[PDB]
Parts: structure tokens; C-alpha cells; sequence
């Protein structure tokens, strides 16, 4: 997967999405839809979809919401009030945690400013916490901006990895784009019927 | 969770050296800087910040140079600290703290470690010497008299003297510690007790040095 | 550098009371928009580990009831406690930030209604054991007494005596808000058999004029 503080961003584009697969595959920990209740998605039309995908701690879940506060979405990821998409969240425990820590996972801690909705920032600059010009160098109130998960297989859960993915659904002003199936039937021939093509 | 656990409470001679520890739990550990202070008999606090969670330069408080050395261990997260040639008036308490920020600008120190005792005196250790400083008209007042039992002579800081195992709470008062130029400490403890009740009841104090394993039961009794 | 000198000591006033510690030196209002301040208030239960109190002078107490409440300005700020209530007698340092290291001093106990009332004096011979040691402990106590400015003023014989004394006091106490004292004077065998009569003299606001209690060494 892709880190907390540089999520990945796929656009998923013209095609057949069928995201019953996904509602009923039972694998999934935290499923939540917010412009839309997911079972109407396969049935519905968008321009773009976006998938963000990243991992989190267990219990930080709860901040990949719209309106929230919290280390995570305040300068990490930060999903904009009036979300159309769903959440997707599952445990990864087995995957993503190796004896002796998996120091390979970071997080933004400090920023000067929350984040604007769907921005990013990996920039690494020394957060300069005093007045004290921090030179670039570390220090008292010259902290480094990142920290990291140390995960571990013996973790109590909520804090363990999960890992997150982020469908937003957006409507600019295109004529169309990627819409759910549509099943059919068969042919009676020689009977007056009620027909759909 | 929030902690910090300090060990190694214990006794040095002039011109040693120390090393002391603070074991960190429920945090990332390497994201918020040691910082250690020193703190006197009644007195006040110094030792500027240093050191931090990923290699660390590590400072000073300019008057403890050279003497000072800081190392921690990356395995769990247990910062040290390294005092050498010591010369028995550093003799003090010492603490830890995690020095915890928030956006802005950190706030004050996050937890307090529990503290830890450093002794320095070319005393090694010793016993207390017991006197039962019995109840006397001079202490008579009316209603009441005191006596007390006085511990003295004896190294090894924590020490603790009861009365009757521990069954009066009433007017029992164990005065500070005095540092002789001897070296050793003194105490005193005494309780008040109705005058009518002299010699009446029991009143043992029940002396424990728990360094050494000195037991002693002392009867205090009004003067012959 | 920064001197974070504090005025006012021992406080003990009546629980309730608004107590105001002063402390200031070298501005430290730190540039950076970030007009805050630079230094935290502190509370150490005396046997205890510091706790944490009002910081950024901001009043940004944490798990901390509302009457701990403090002020700030650029140099100049207080802590200002209202409302004290039972088990607020710790001592309480400040802070300096930026600056290195620290500085503070701070305290209160009690004051009651009563007059300034008085200790009990008693003196205390040497026990015939230590007598056999070599050496002569002599004791006075003071017991229960709010004002602690109390003197102690061994005699033997008659002569005050200098530099062969020790006294220490106890915490103020929980209940009564008072305080004890014990005195240690200790000489010699040989010296102490050199002189009579033993007088340990109190003075005290509680007393009218000094009270004196004196034992004659070798009289049942
Ligand atoms: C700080 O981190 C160190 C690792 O970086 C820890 O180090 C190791 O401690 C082991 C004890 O738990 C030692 O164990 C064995 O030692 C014996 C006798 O020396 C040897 O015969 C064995 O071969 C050895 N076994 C193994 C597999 O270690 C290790 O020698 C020692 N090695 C390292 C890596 O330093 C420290 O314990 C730790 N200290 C603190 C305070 O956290």
C-alpha cells in the first residue's frame, strides 16, 4: 500500500464498476457511503471516480470522515464536508506487520495549517516550532515533521494496520462516463410483451 | 499508556560514577526529547533540555560538562544518564520527563518520572544507635505528656521507626532527618499521649532499616 | 540568563483564599504570530513527582478543576488560584522556555482562626544507654504551633549555646494546619558532665514571654 501522509490517487475511468463485489464480500471491516447508500451504486452514472488508498492505525479510522479532527485529518488527509463517496476499511495485520517493528509506515505530526480538503503534502522541511530560526538543524522546538508506526505482530487491535481506500464519486460537466451493469433477459418469440432495448 | 519508570535508588562513594534509567511505554518513543533534572533537599530545579528521539546531538546546562553523558537504546525506548567523578554534594534526586508538543509550540512536560536517589558519602553503611526519650514533667502540660523514641547514627537514608506495630496514629510525628557532619543521619519521633496514660499503656516504637535488616522494639517509660 | 524570580512565600492563608504569585524576567513572548507566551506553571505534591498546570500562561489547564487558574503578559504574569480548597499545598516553580533552564519557588499551608496559638514545650535528658556510648543527645520538642518562625535557644548552665544544635520541622499538618518542631542539641559525655542545669527556651508569637523547660543532669 501507499503511506498515511503520501496517499496514492488511481482515477478510475470509463468502464463497467460493479461495486457489488465489493458491498457483499464480507472482508471488509468498515464500509461506509455517504452521498449514497451503497446498494443504489449499481445503478447510478459519474464522470470520474477516484480511489485513494493508504494505512492507518486501527482506531484512526474514525477521522476518514467528513468533519473531523485529529493528527490524521488535520494535516494527513483531509475529506471535504459535503463527501459523495464511500469509505472502505480492512484489516491487515498479517500483511503489513513484521516482529521487530515495521518502521516503514509514516505520518505527518505537525504542519503549520490543517489541510484543505483532497491536498497534499510531502514536503519534509523542519518544523519550526520557536521563534528561533531552526538553521535546518534539529533541536528544541526544531522538530522533524514525521513520525512513524512502529508495527508489531503483538499488537492489541487498534493498533494494528488497517488499511483504507477512498472511493469519491464526482460529477463535473462531462455528457457521461463509468456506470454500473445492466443484466437483460431472453426472447419470447410470438408473444405480445413489454419490451426495454 | 503515559509513563515513565525510573530504577536504581542507591548509595555511591566520592569520585565514582552512576549510570540511571528511565523506561518509556505507551508512545512512539523516538518523537519527544529526554529531559532530566536535578532537584536538592527542599531546593529548586536546573538541567537544561536535551537529546531526542533519532540520534540526537544531545546538550548541556554548562556547569555539568564532561561529566554528563546521555544513552538511550532504540530496542524499547529507555533513555540513560551517565555521571561520573562525583563529589558528594550532587547527592540529590533526579527525574525524567517527556517534554510532549502540539502544533504550535510544545507544553510543559508530558509525564514525570518517579524519580530515583542518589547517595555520595564515604560512609558505605550503618545501623541506627536507638535512645526511648521517655515522658517527663518538662514535656508534661495538663492534659497530655510526650514521648518518643530518637534514631540516630546510621547511613542509609530510608529508615522508619512505628509506634506499637503500627497502632497509634494520634499526635506520632517523625521529624526530617538530620545530616550530622559526621557523615550520618538522626531522627527523632514522638507522640503525644494523655497524662493521666504515662506508663499506663504500651508504647513500643518498632524500628526498621530496610537497606541493613535492623528490627528493633524500644519501650519508652516516664524517668526512674 | 533569565532570572524567574518569584516574590511571595509561604502563603499559608485560610482555604478559599485568592493567592497571587508574581514571577518575571526577559520577555519571552516569542515572535512567530504565535503571541502566547513561553512557560508553564507547575504543582509538586511535596513526596511526589511535579505535575503539569496552567501553560502557554494560557489558562490551558488539563484534567485540572477551574479554580487553578492563571494570567500572562510579555514579561509579567501570575498564577492566581481561587477558590483554594484542602490539598492545594504543594510548592509551585514556573518555567522559562526557549530560554534553558528553569526557576521558582512557591508555597502555602494554613492560618486557622484561634489566636496564633502556642507549641507544647518538652526537653528530653539523654537516655543512660547513650551516656555509656560516649555522647549526650539532647532533645526539645515543640509540638503543634502555626507560626514556624520559632527560635530555639539551647543554654547550659546558663550560656546560650552555638553550633551544636540541629533542629527540623514537619510538613504543615493535614488536619490542624500546624507545625512541629524537634531540636537536637549533642555533646560529649565528658562535656556533658562538666555543667548542671539543661534549658531549652522557646519563643513564640503564641507566647507572651519564652517558655523554658530545664532539667538538672543526675536528679530523678
Ligand atoms: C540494548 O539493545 C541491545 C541490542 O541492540 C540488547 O542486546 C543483546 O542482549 C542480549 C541479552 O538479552 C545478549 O544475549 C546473548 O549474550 C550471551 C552472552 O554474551 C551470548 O552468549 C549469546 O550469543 C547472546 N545471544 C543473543 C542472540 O544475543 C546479546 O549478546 C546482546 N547483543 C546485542 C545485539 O547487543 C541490549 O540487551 C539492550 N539493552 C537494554 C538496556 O535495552
Amino acid at each position: 500500500f501507499a503511506s498515511v501522509y503520501a496517499w496514492n490517487r488511481k482515477r478510475i475511468s470509463n468502464c463497467v464498476a460493479d461495486y457489488s463485489v465489493l458491498y457483499n464480500s464480507a472482508s471488509f471491516s468498515t464500509f461506509k457511503c455517504y452521498g449514497v447508500s451503497p446498494t443504489k451504486l449499481n445503478d447510478l452514472c459519474f464522470t470520474n471516480v477516484y480511489a485513494d488508498s493508504f494505512v492507518i492505525r486501527g482506531d484512526e479510522v474514525r477521522q476518514i470522515a467528513p468533519g473531523q479532527t485529529g493528527k490524521i485529518a488535520d494535516y494527513n488527509y483531509k475529506l471535504p464536508d459535503d463527501f459523495t463517496g464511500c469509505v472502505i476499511a480492512w484489516n491487515s495485520n498479517n500483511l503489513d506487520s513484521k516482529v521487530g517493528g515495521n518502521y516503514n509506515y509514516l505520518y505527518r505530526l505537525f504542519r503549520k495549517s490543517n489541510l484543505k480538503p483532497f491536498e497534499r503534502d510531502i514536503s519534509t522541511e523542519i518544523y519550526q516550532a520557536g521563534s528561533t530560526p531552526c538553521n535546518g538543524v534539529e533541536g528544541f522546538n526544531c522538530y522533524f515533521p514525521l513520525q512513524s508506526y512502529g508495527f508489531q505482530p503483538t499488537n492489541g487491535v487498534g493498533y494494528q494496520p488497517y488499511r483504507v481506500v477512498v472511493l469519491s464519486f464526482e460529477l463535473l460537466h462531462a455528457p457521461a462516463t463509468v456506470c454500473g451493469p445492466k443484466k437483460s433477459t431472453n426472447l419470447v418469440k410470438n408473444k405480445c410483451v413489454n419490451f426495454n432495448f | 499508556q503515559v509513563q515513565l519508570v525510573q530504577s536504581g535508588a542507591e548509595v555511591k562513594k566520592p569520585g565514582a560514577s552512576v549510570k540511571v534509567s528511565c523506561k518509556a511505554s505507551g508512545y512512539t518513543f523516538t518523537s519527544y526529547d529526554i529531559n532530566w533534572v536535578r532537584q536538592a533537599t527542599g531546593q529548586g530545579l536546573e538541567w537544561m533540555g536535551w537529546m531526542n528521539p533519532n540520534s540526537g546531538n544531545t546538550g548541556y546546562a554548562q556547569k555539568f560538562q564532561g561529566r554528563v553523558t546521555m544513552t538511550r537504546n532504540t530496542s524499547i525506548s529507555t533513555a540513560y544518564m551517565e555521571l561520573s567523578s562525583l563529589r558528594s554534594e550532587d547527592t540529590a534526586v533526579y527525574y525524567c520527563a517527556r517534554y510532549i508538543v502540539v502544533v504550535p509550540a510544545a507544553k510543559g512536560f508530558d509525564p514525570w518520572g518517579q524519580g530515583t536517589l542518589v547517595t555520595v558519602s564515604s560512609a558505605s553503611t550503618k545501623g541506627p544507635s536507638v535512645f526511648p526519650l521517655a515522658p517527663s514533667s518538662k514535656s508534661t502540660s495538663g492534659g497530655t505528656a510526650a514521648l518518643g523514641c530518637l534514631v540516630k547514627d546510621y547511613f542509609p537514608e530510608p529508615v522508619t521507626v512505628s509506634w506499637n506495630s503500627g497502632a497509634l496514629t494520634s499526635g506520632v510525628h517523625t521529624f526530617p532527618a538530620v545530616l550530622q557532619s559526621s557523615g550520618l543521619y538522626s531522627l527523632s519521633s514522638v507522640v503525644t499521649v494523655p497524662s493521666s496514660s504515662l506508663g499506663t499503656q504500651t508504647y513500643i516504637c518498632n524500628v526498621n532499616h530496610k537497606p541493613s535488616n535492623t528490627k528493633v522494639d524500644k519501650k519508652v517509660e516516664p524517668k526512674s | 540568563d533569565i532570572v524567574m524570580t518569584q516574590s511571595p512565600d509561604s502563603l499559608a492563608v485560610s482555604l478559599g483564599e485568592r493567592a497571587t504569585i508574581n514571577c518575571k524576567s526577559s520577555q519571552s513572548v516569542l515572535y512567530s504570530s504565535n503571541n502566547k507566551n513561553y512557560l508553564a506553571w507547575y504543582q509538586q505534591k511535596p513526596g511526589q513527582p511535579p505535575k503539569l498546570l496552567i501553560y502557554w500562561a494560557s489558562t490551558r489547564e488539563s484534567g485540572v478543576p477551574d479554580r487553578f487558574s492563571g494570567s500572562g503578559s510579555g514579561t509579567d504574569f501570575t498564577l492566581t488560584i481561587s477558590s483554594l480548597q484542602a490539598e492545594d499545598v504543594a510548592v509551585y516553580y514556573c518555567q522559562q522556555y526557549y530560554s534553558t533552564p528553569l526557576t521558582f519557588g512557591g508555597g502555602t499551608k494554613v492560618e486557622i482562626k484561634r489566636t496564633v496559638a502556642a507549641p507544647s514545650v518538652f526537653i528530653f535528658p539523654p537516655s543512660d544507654e547513650q551516656l555509656k556510648s560516649g555522647t549526650a543527645s539532647v532533645v526539645c520538642l515543640l509540638n503543634n504551633f502555626y507560626p514556624r518562625e520559632a527560635k530555639v535557644q539551647w543554654k547550659v548552665d546558663n550560656a546560650l549555646q552555638s553550633g551544636n544544635s540541629q533542629e527540623s520541622v514537619t510538613e504543615q499538618d493535614s488536619k490542624d494546619s500546624t507545625y512541629s518542631l524537634s531540636s537536637t542539641l549533642t555533646l560529649s559525655k565528658a562535656d556533658y558532665e562538666k555543667h548542671k542545669v539543661y534549658a531549652c527556651e522557646v519563643t513564640h508569637q503564641g507566647l507572651s514571654s519564652p517558655v523554658t523547660k530545664s532539667f538538672n543532669r543526675g536528679e530523678c
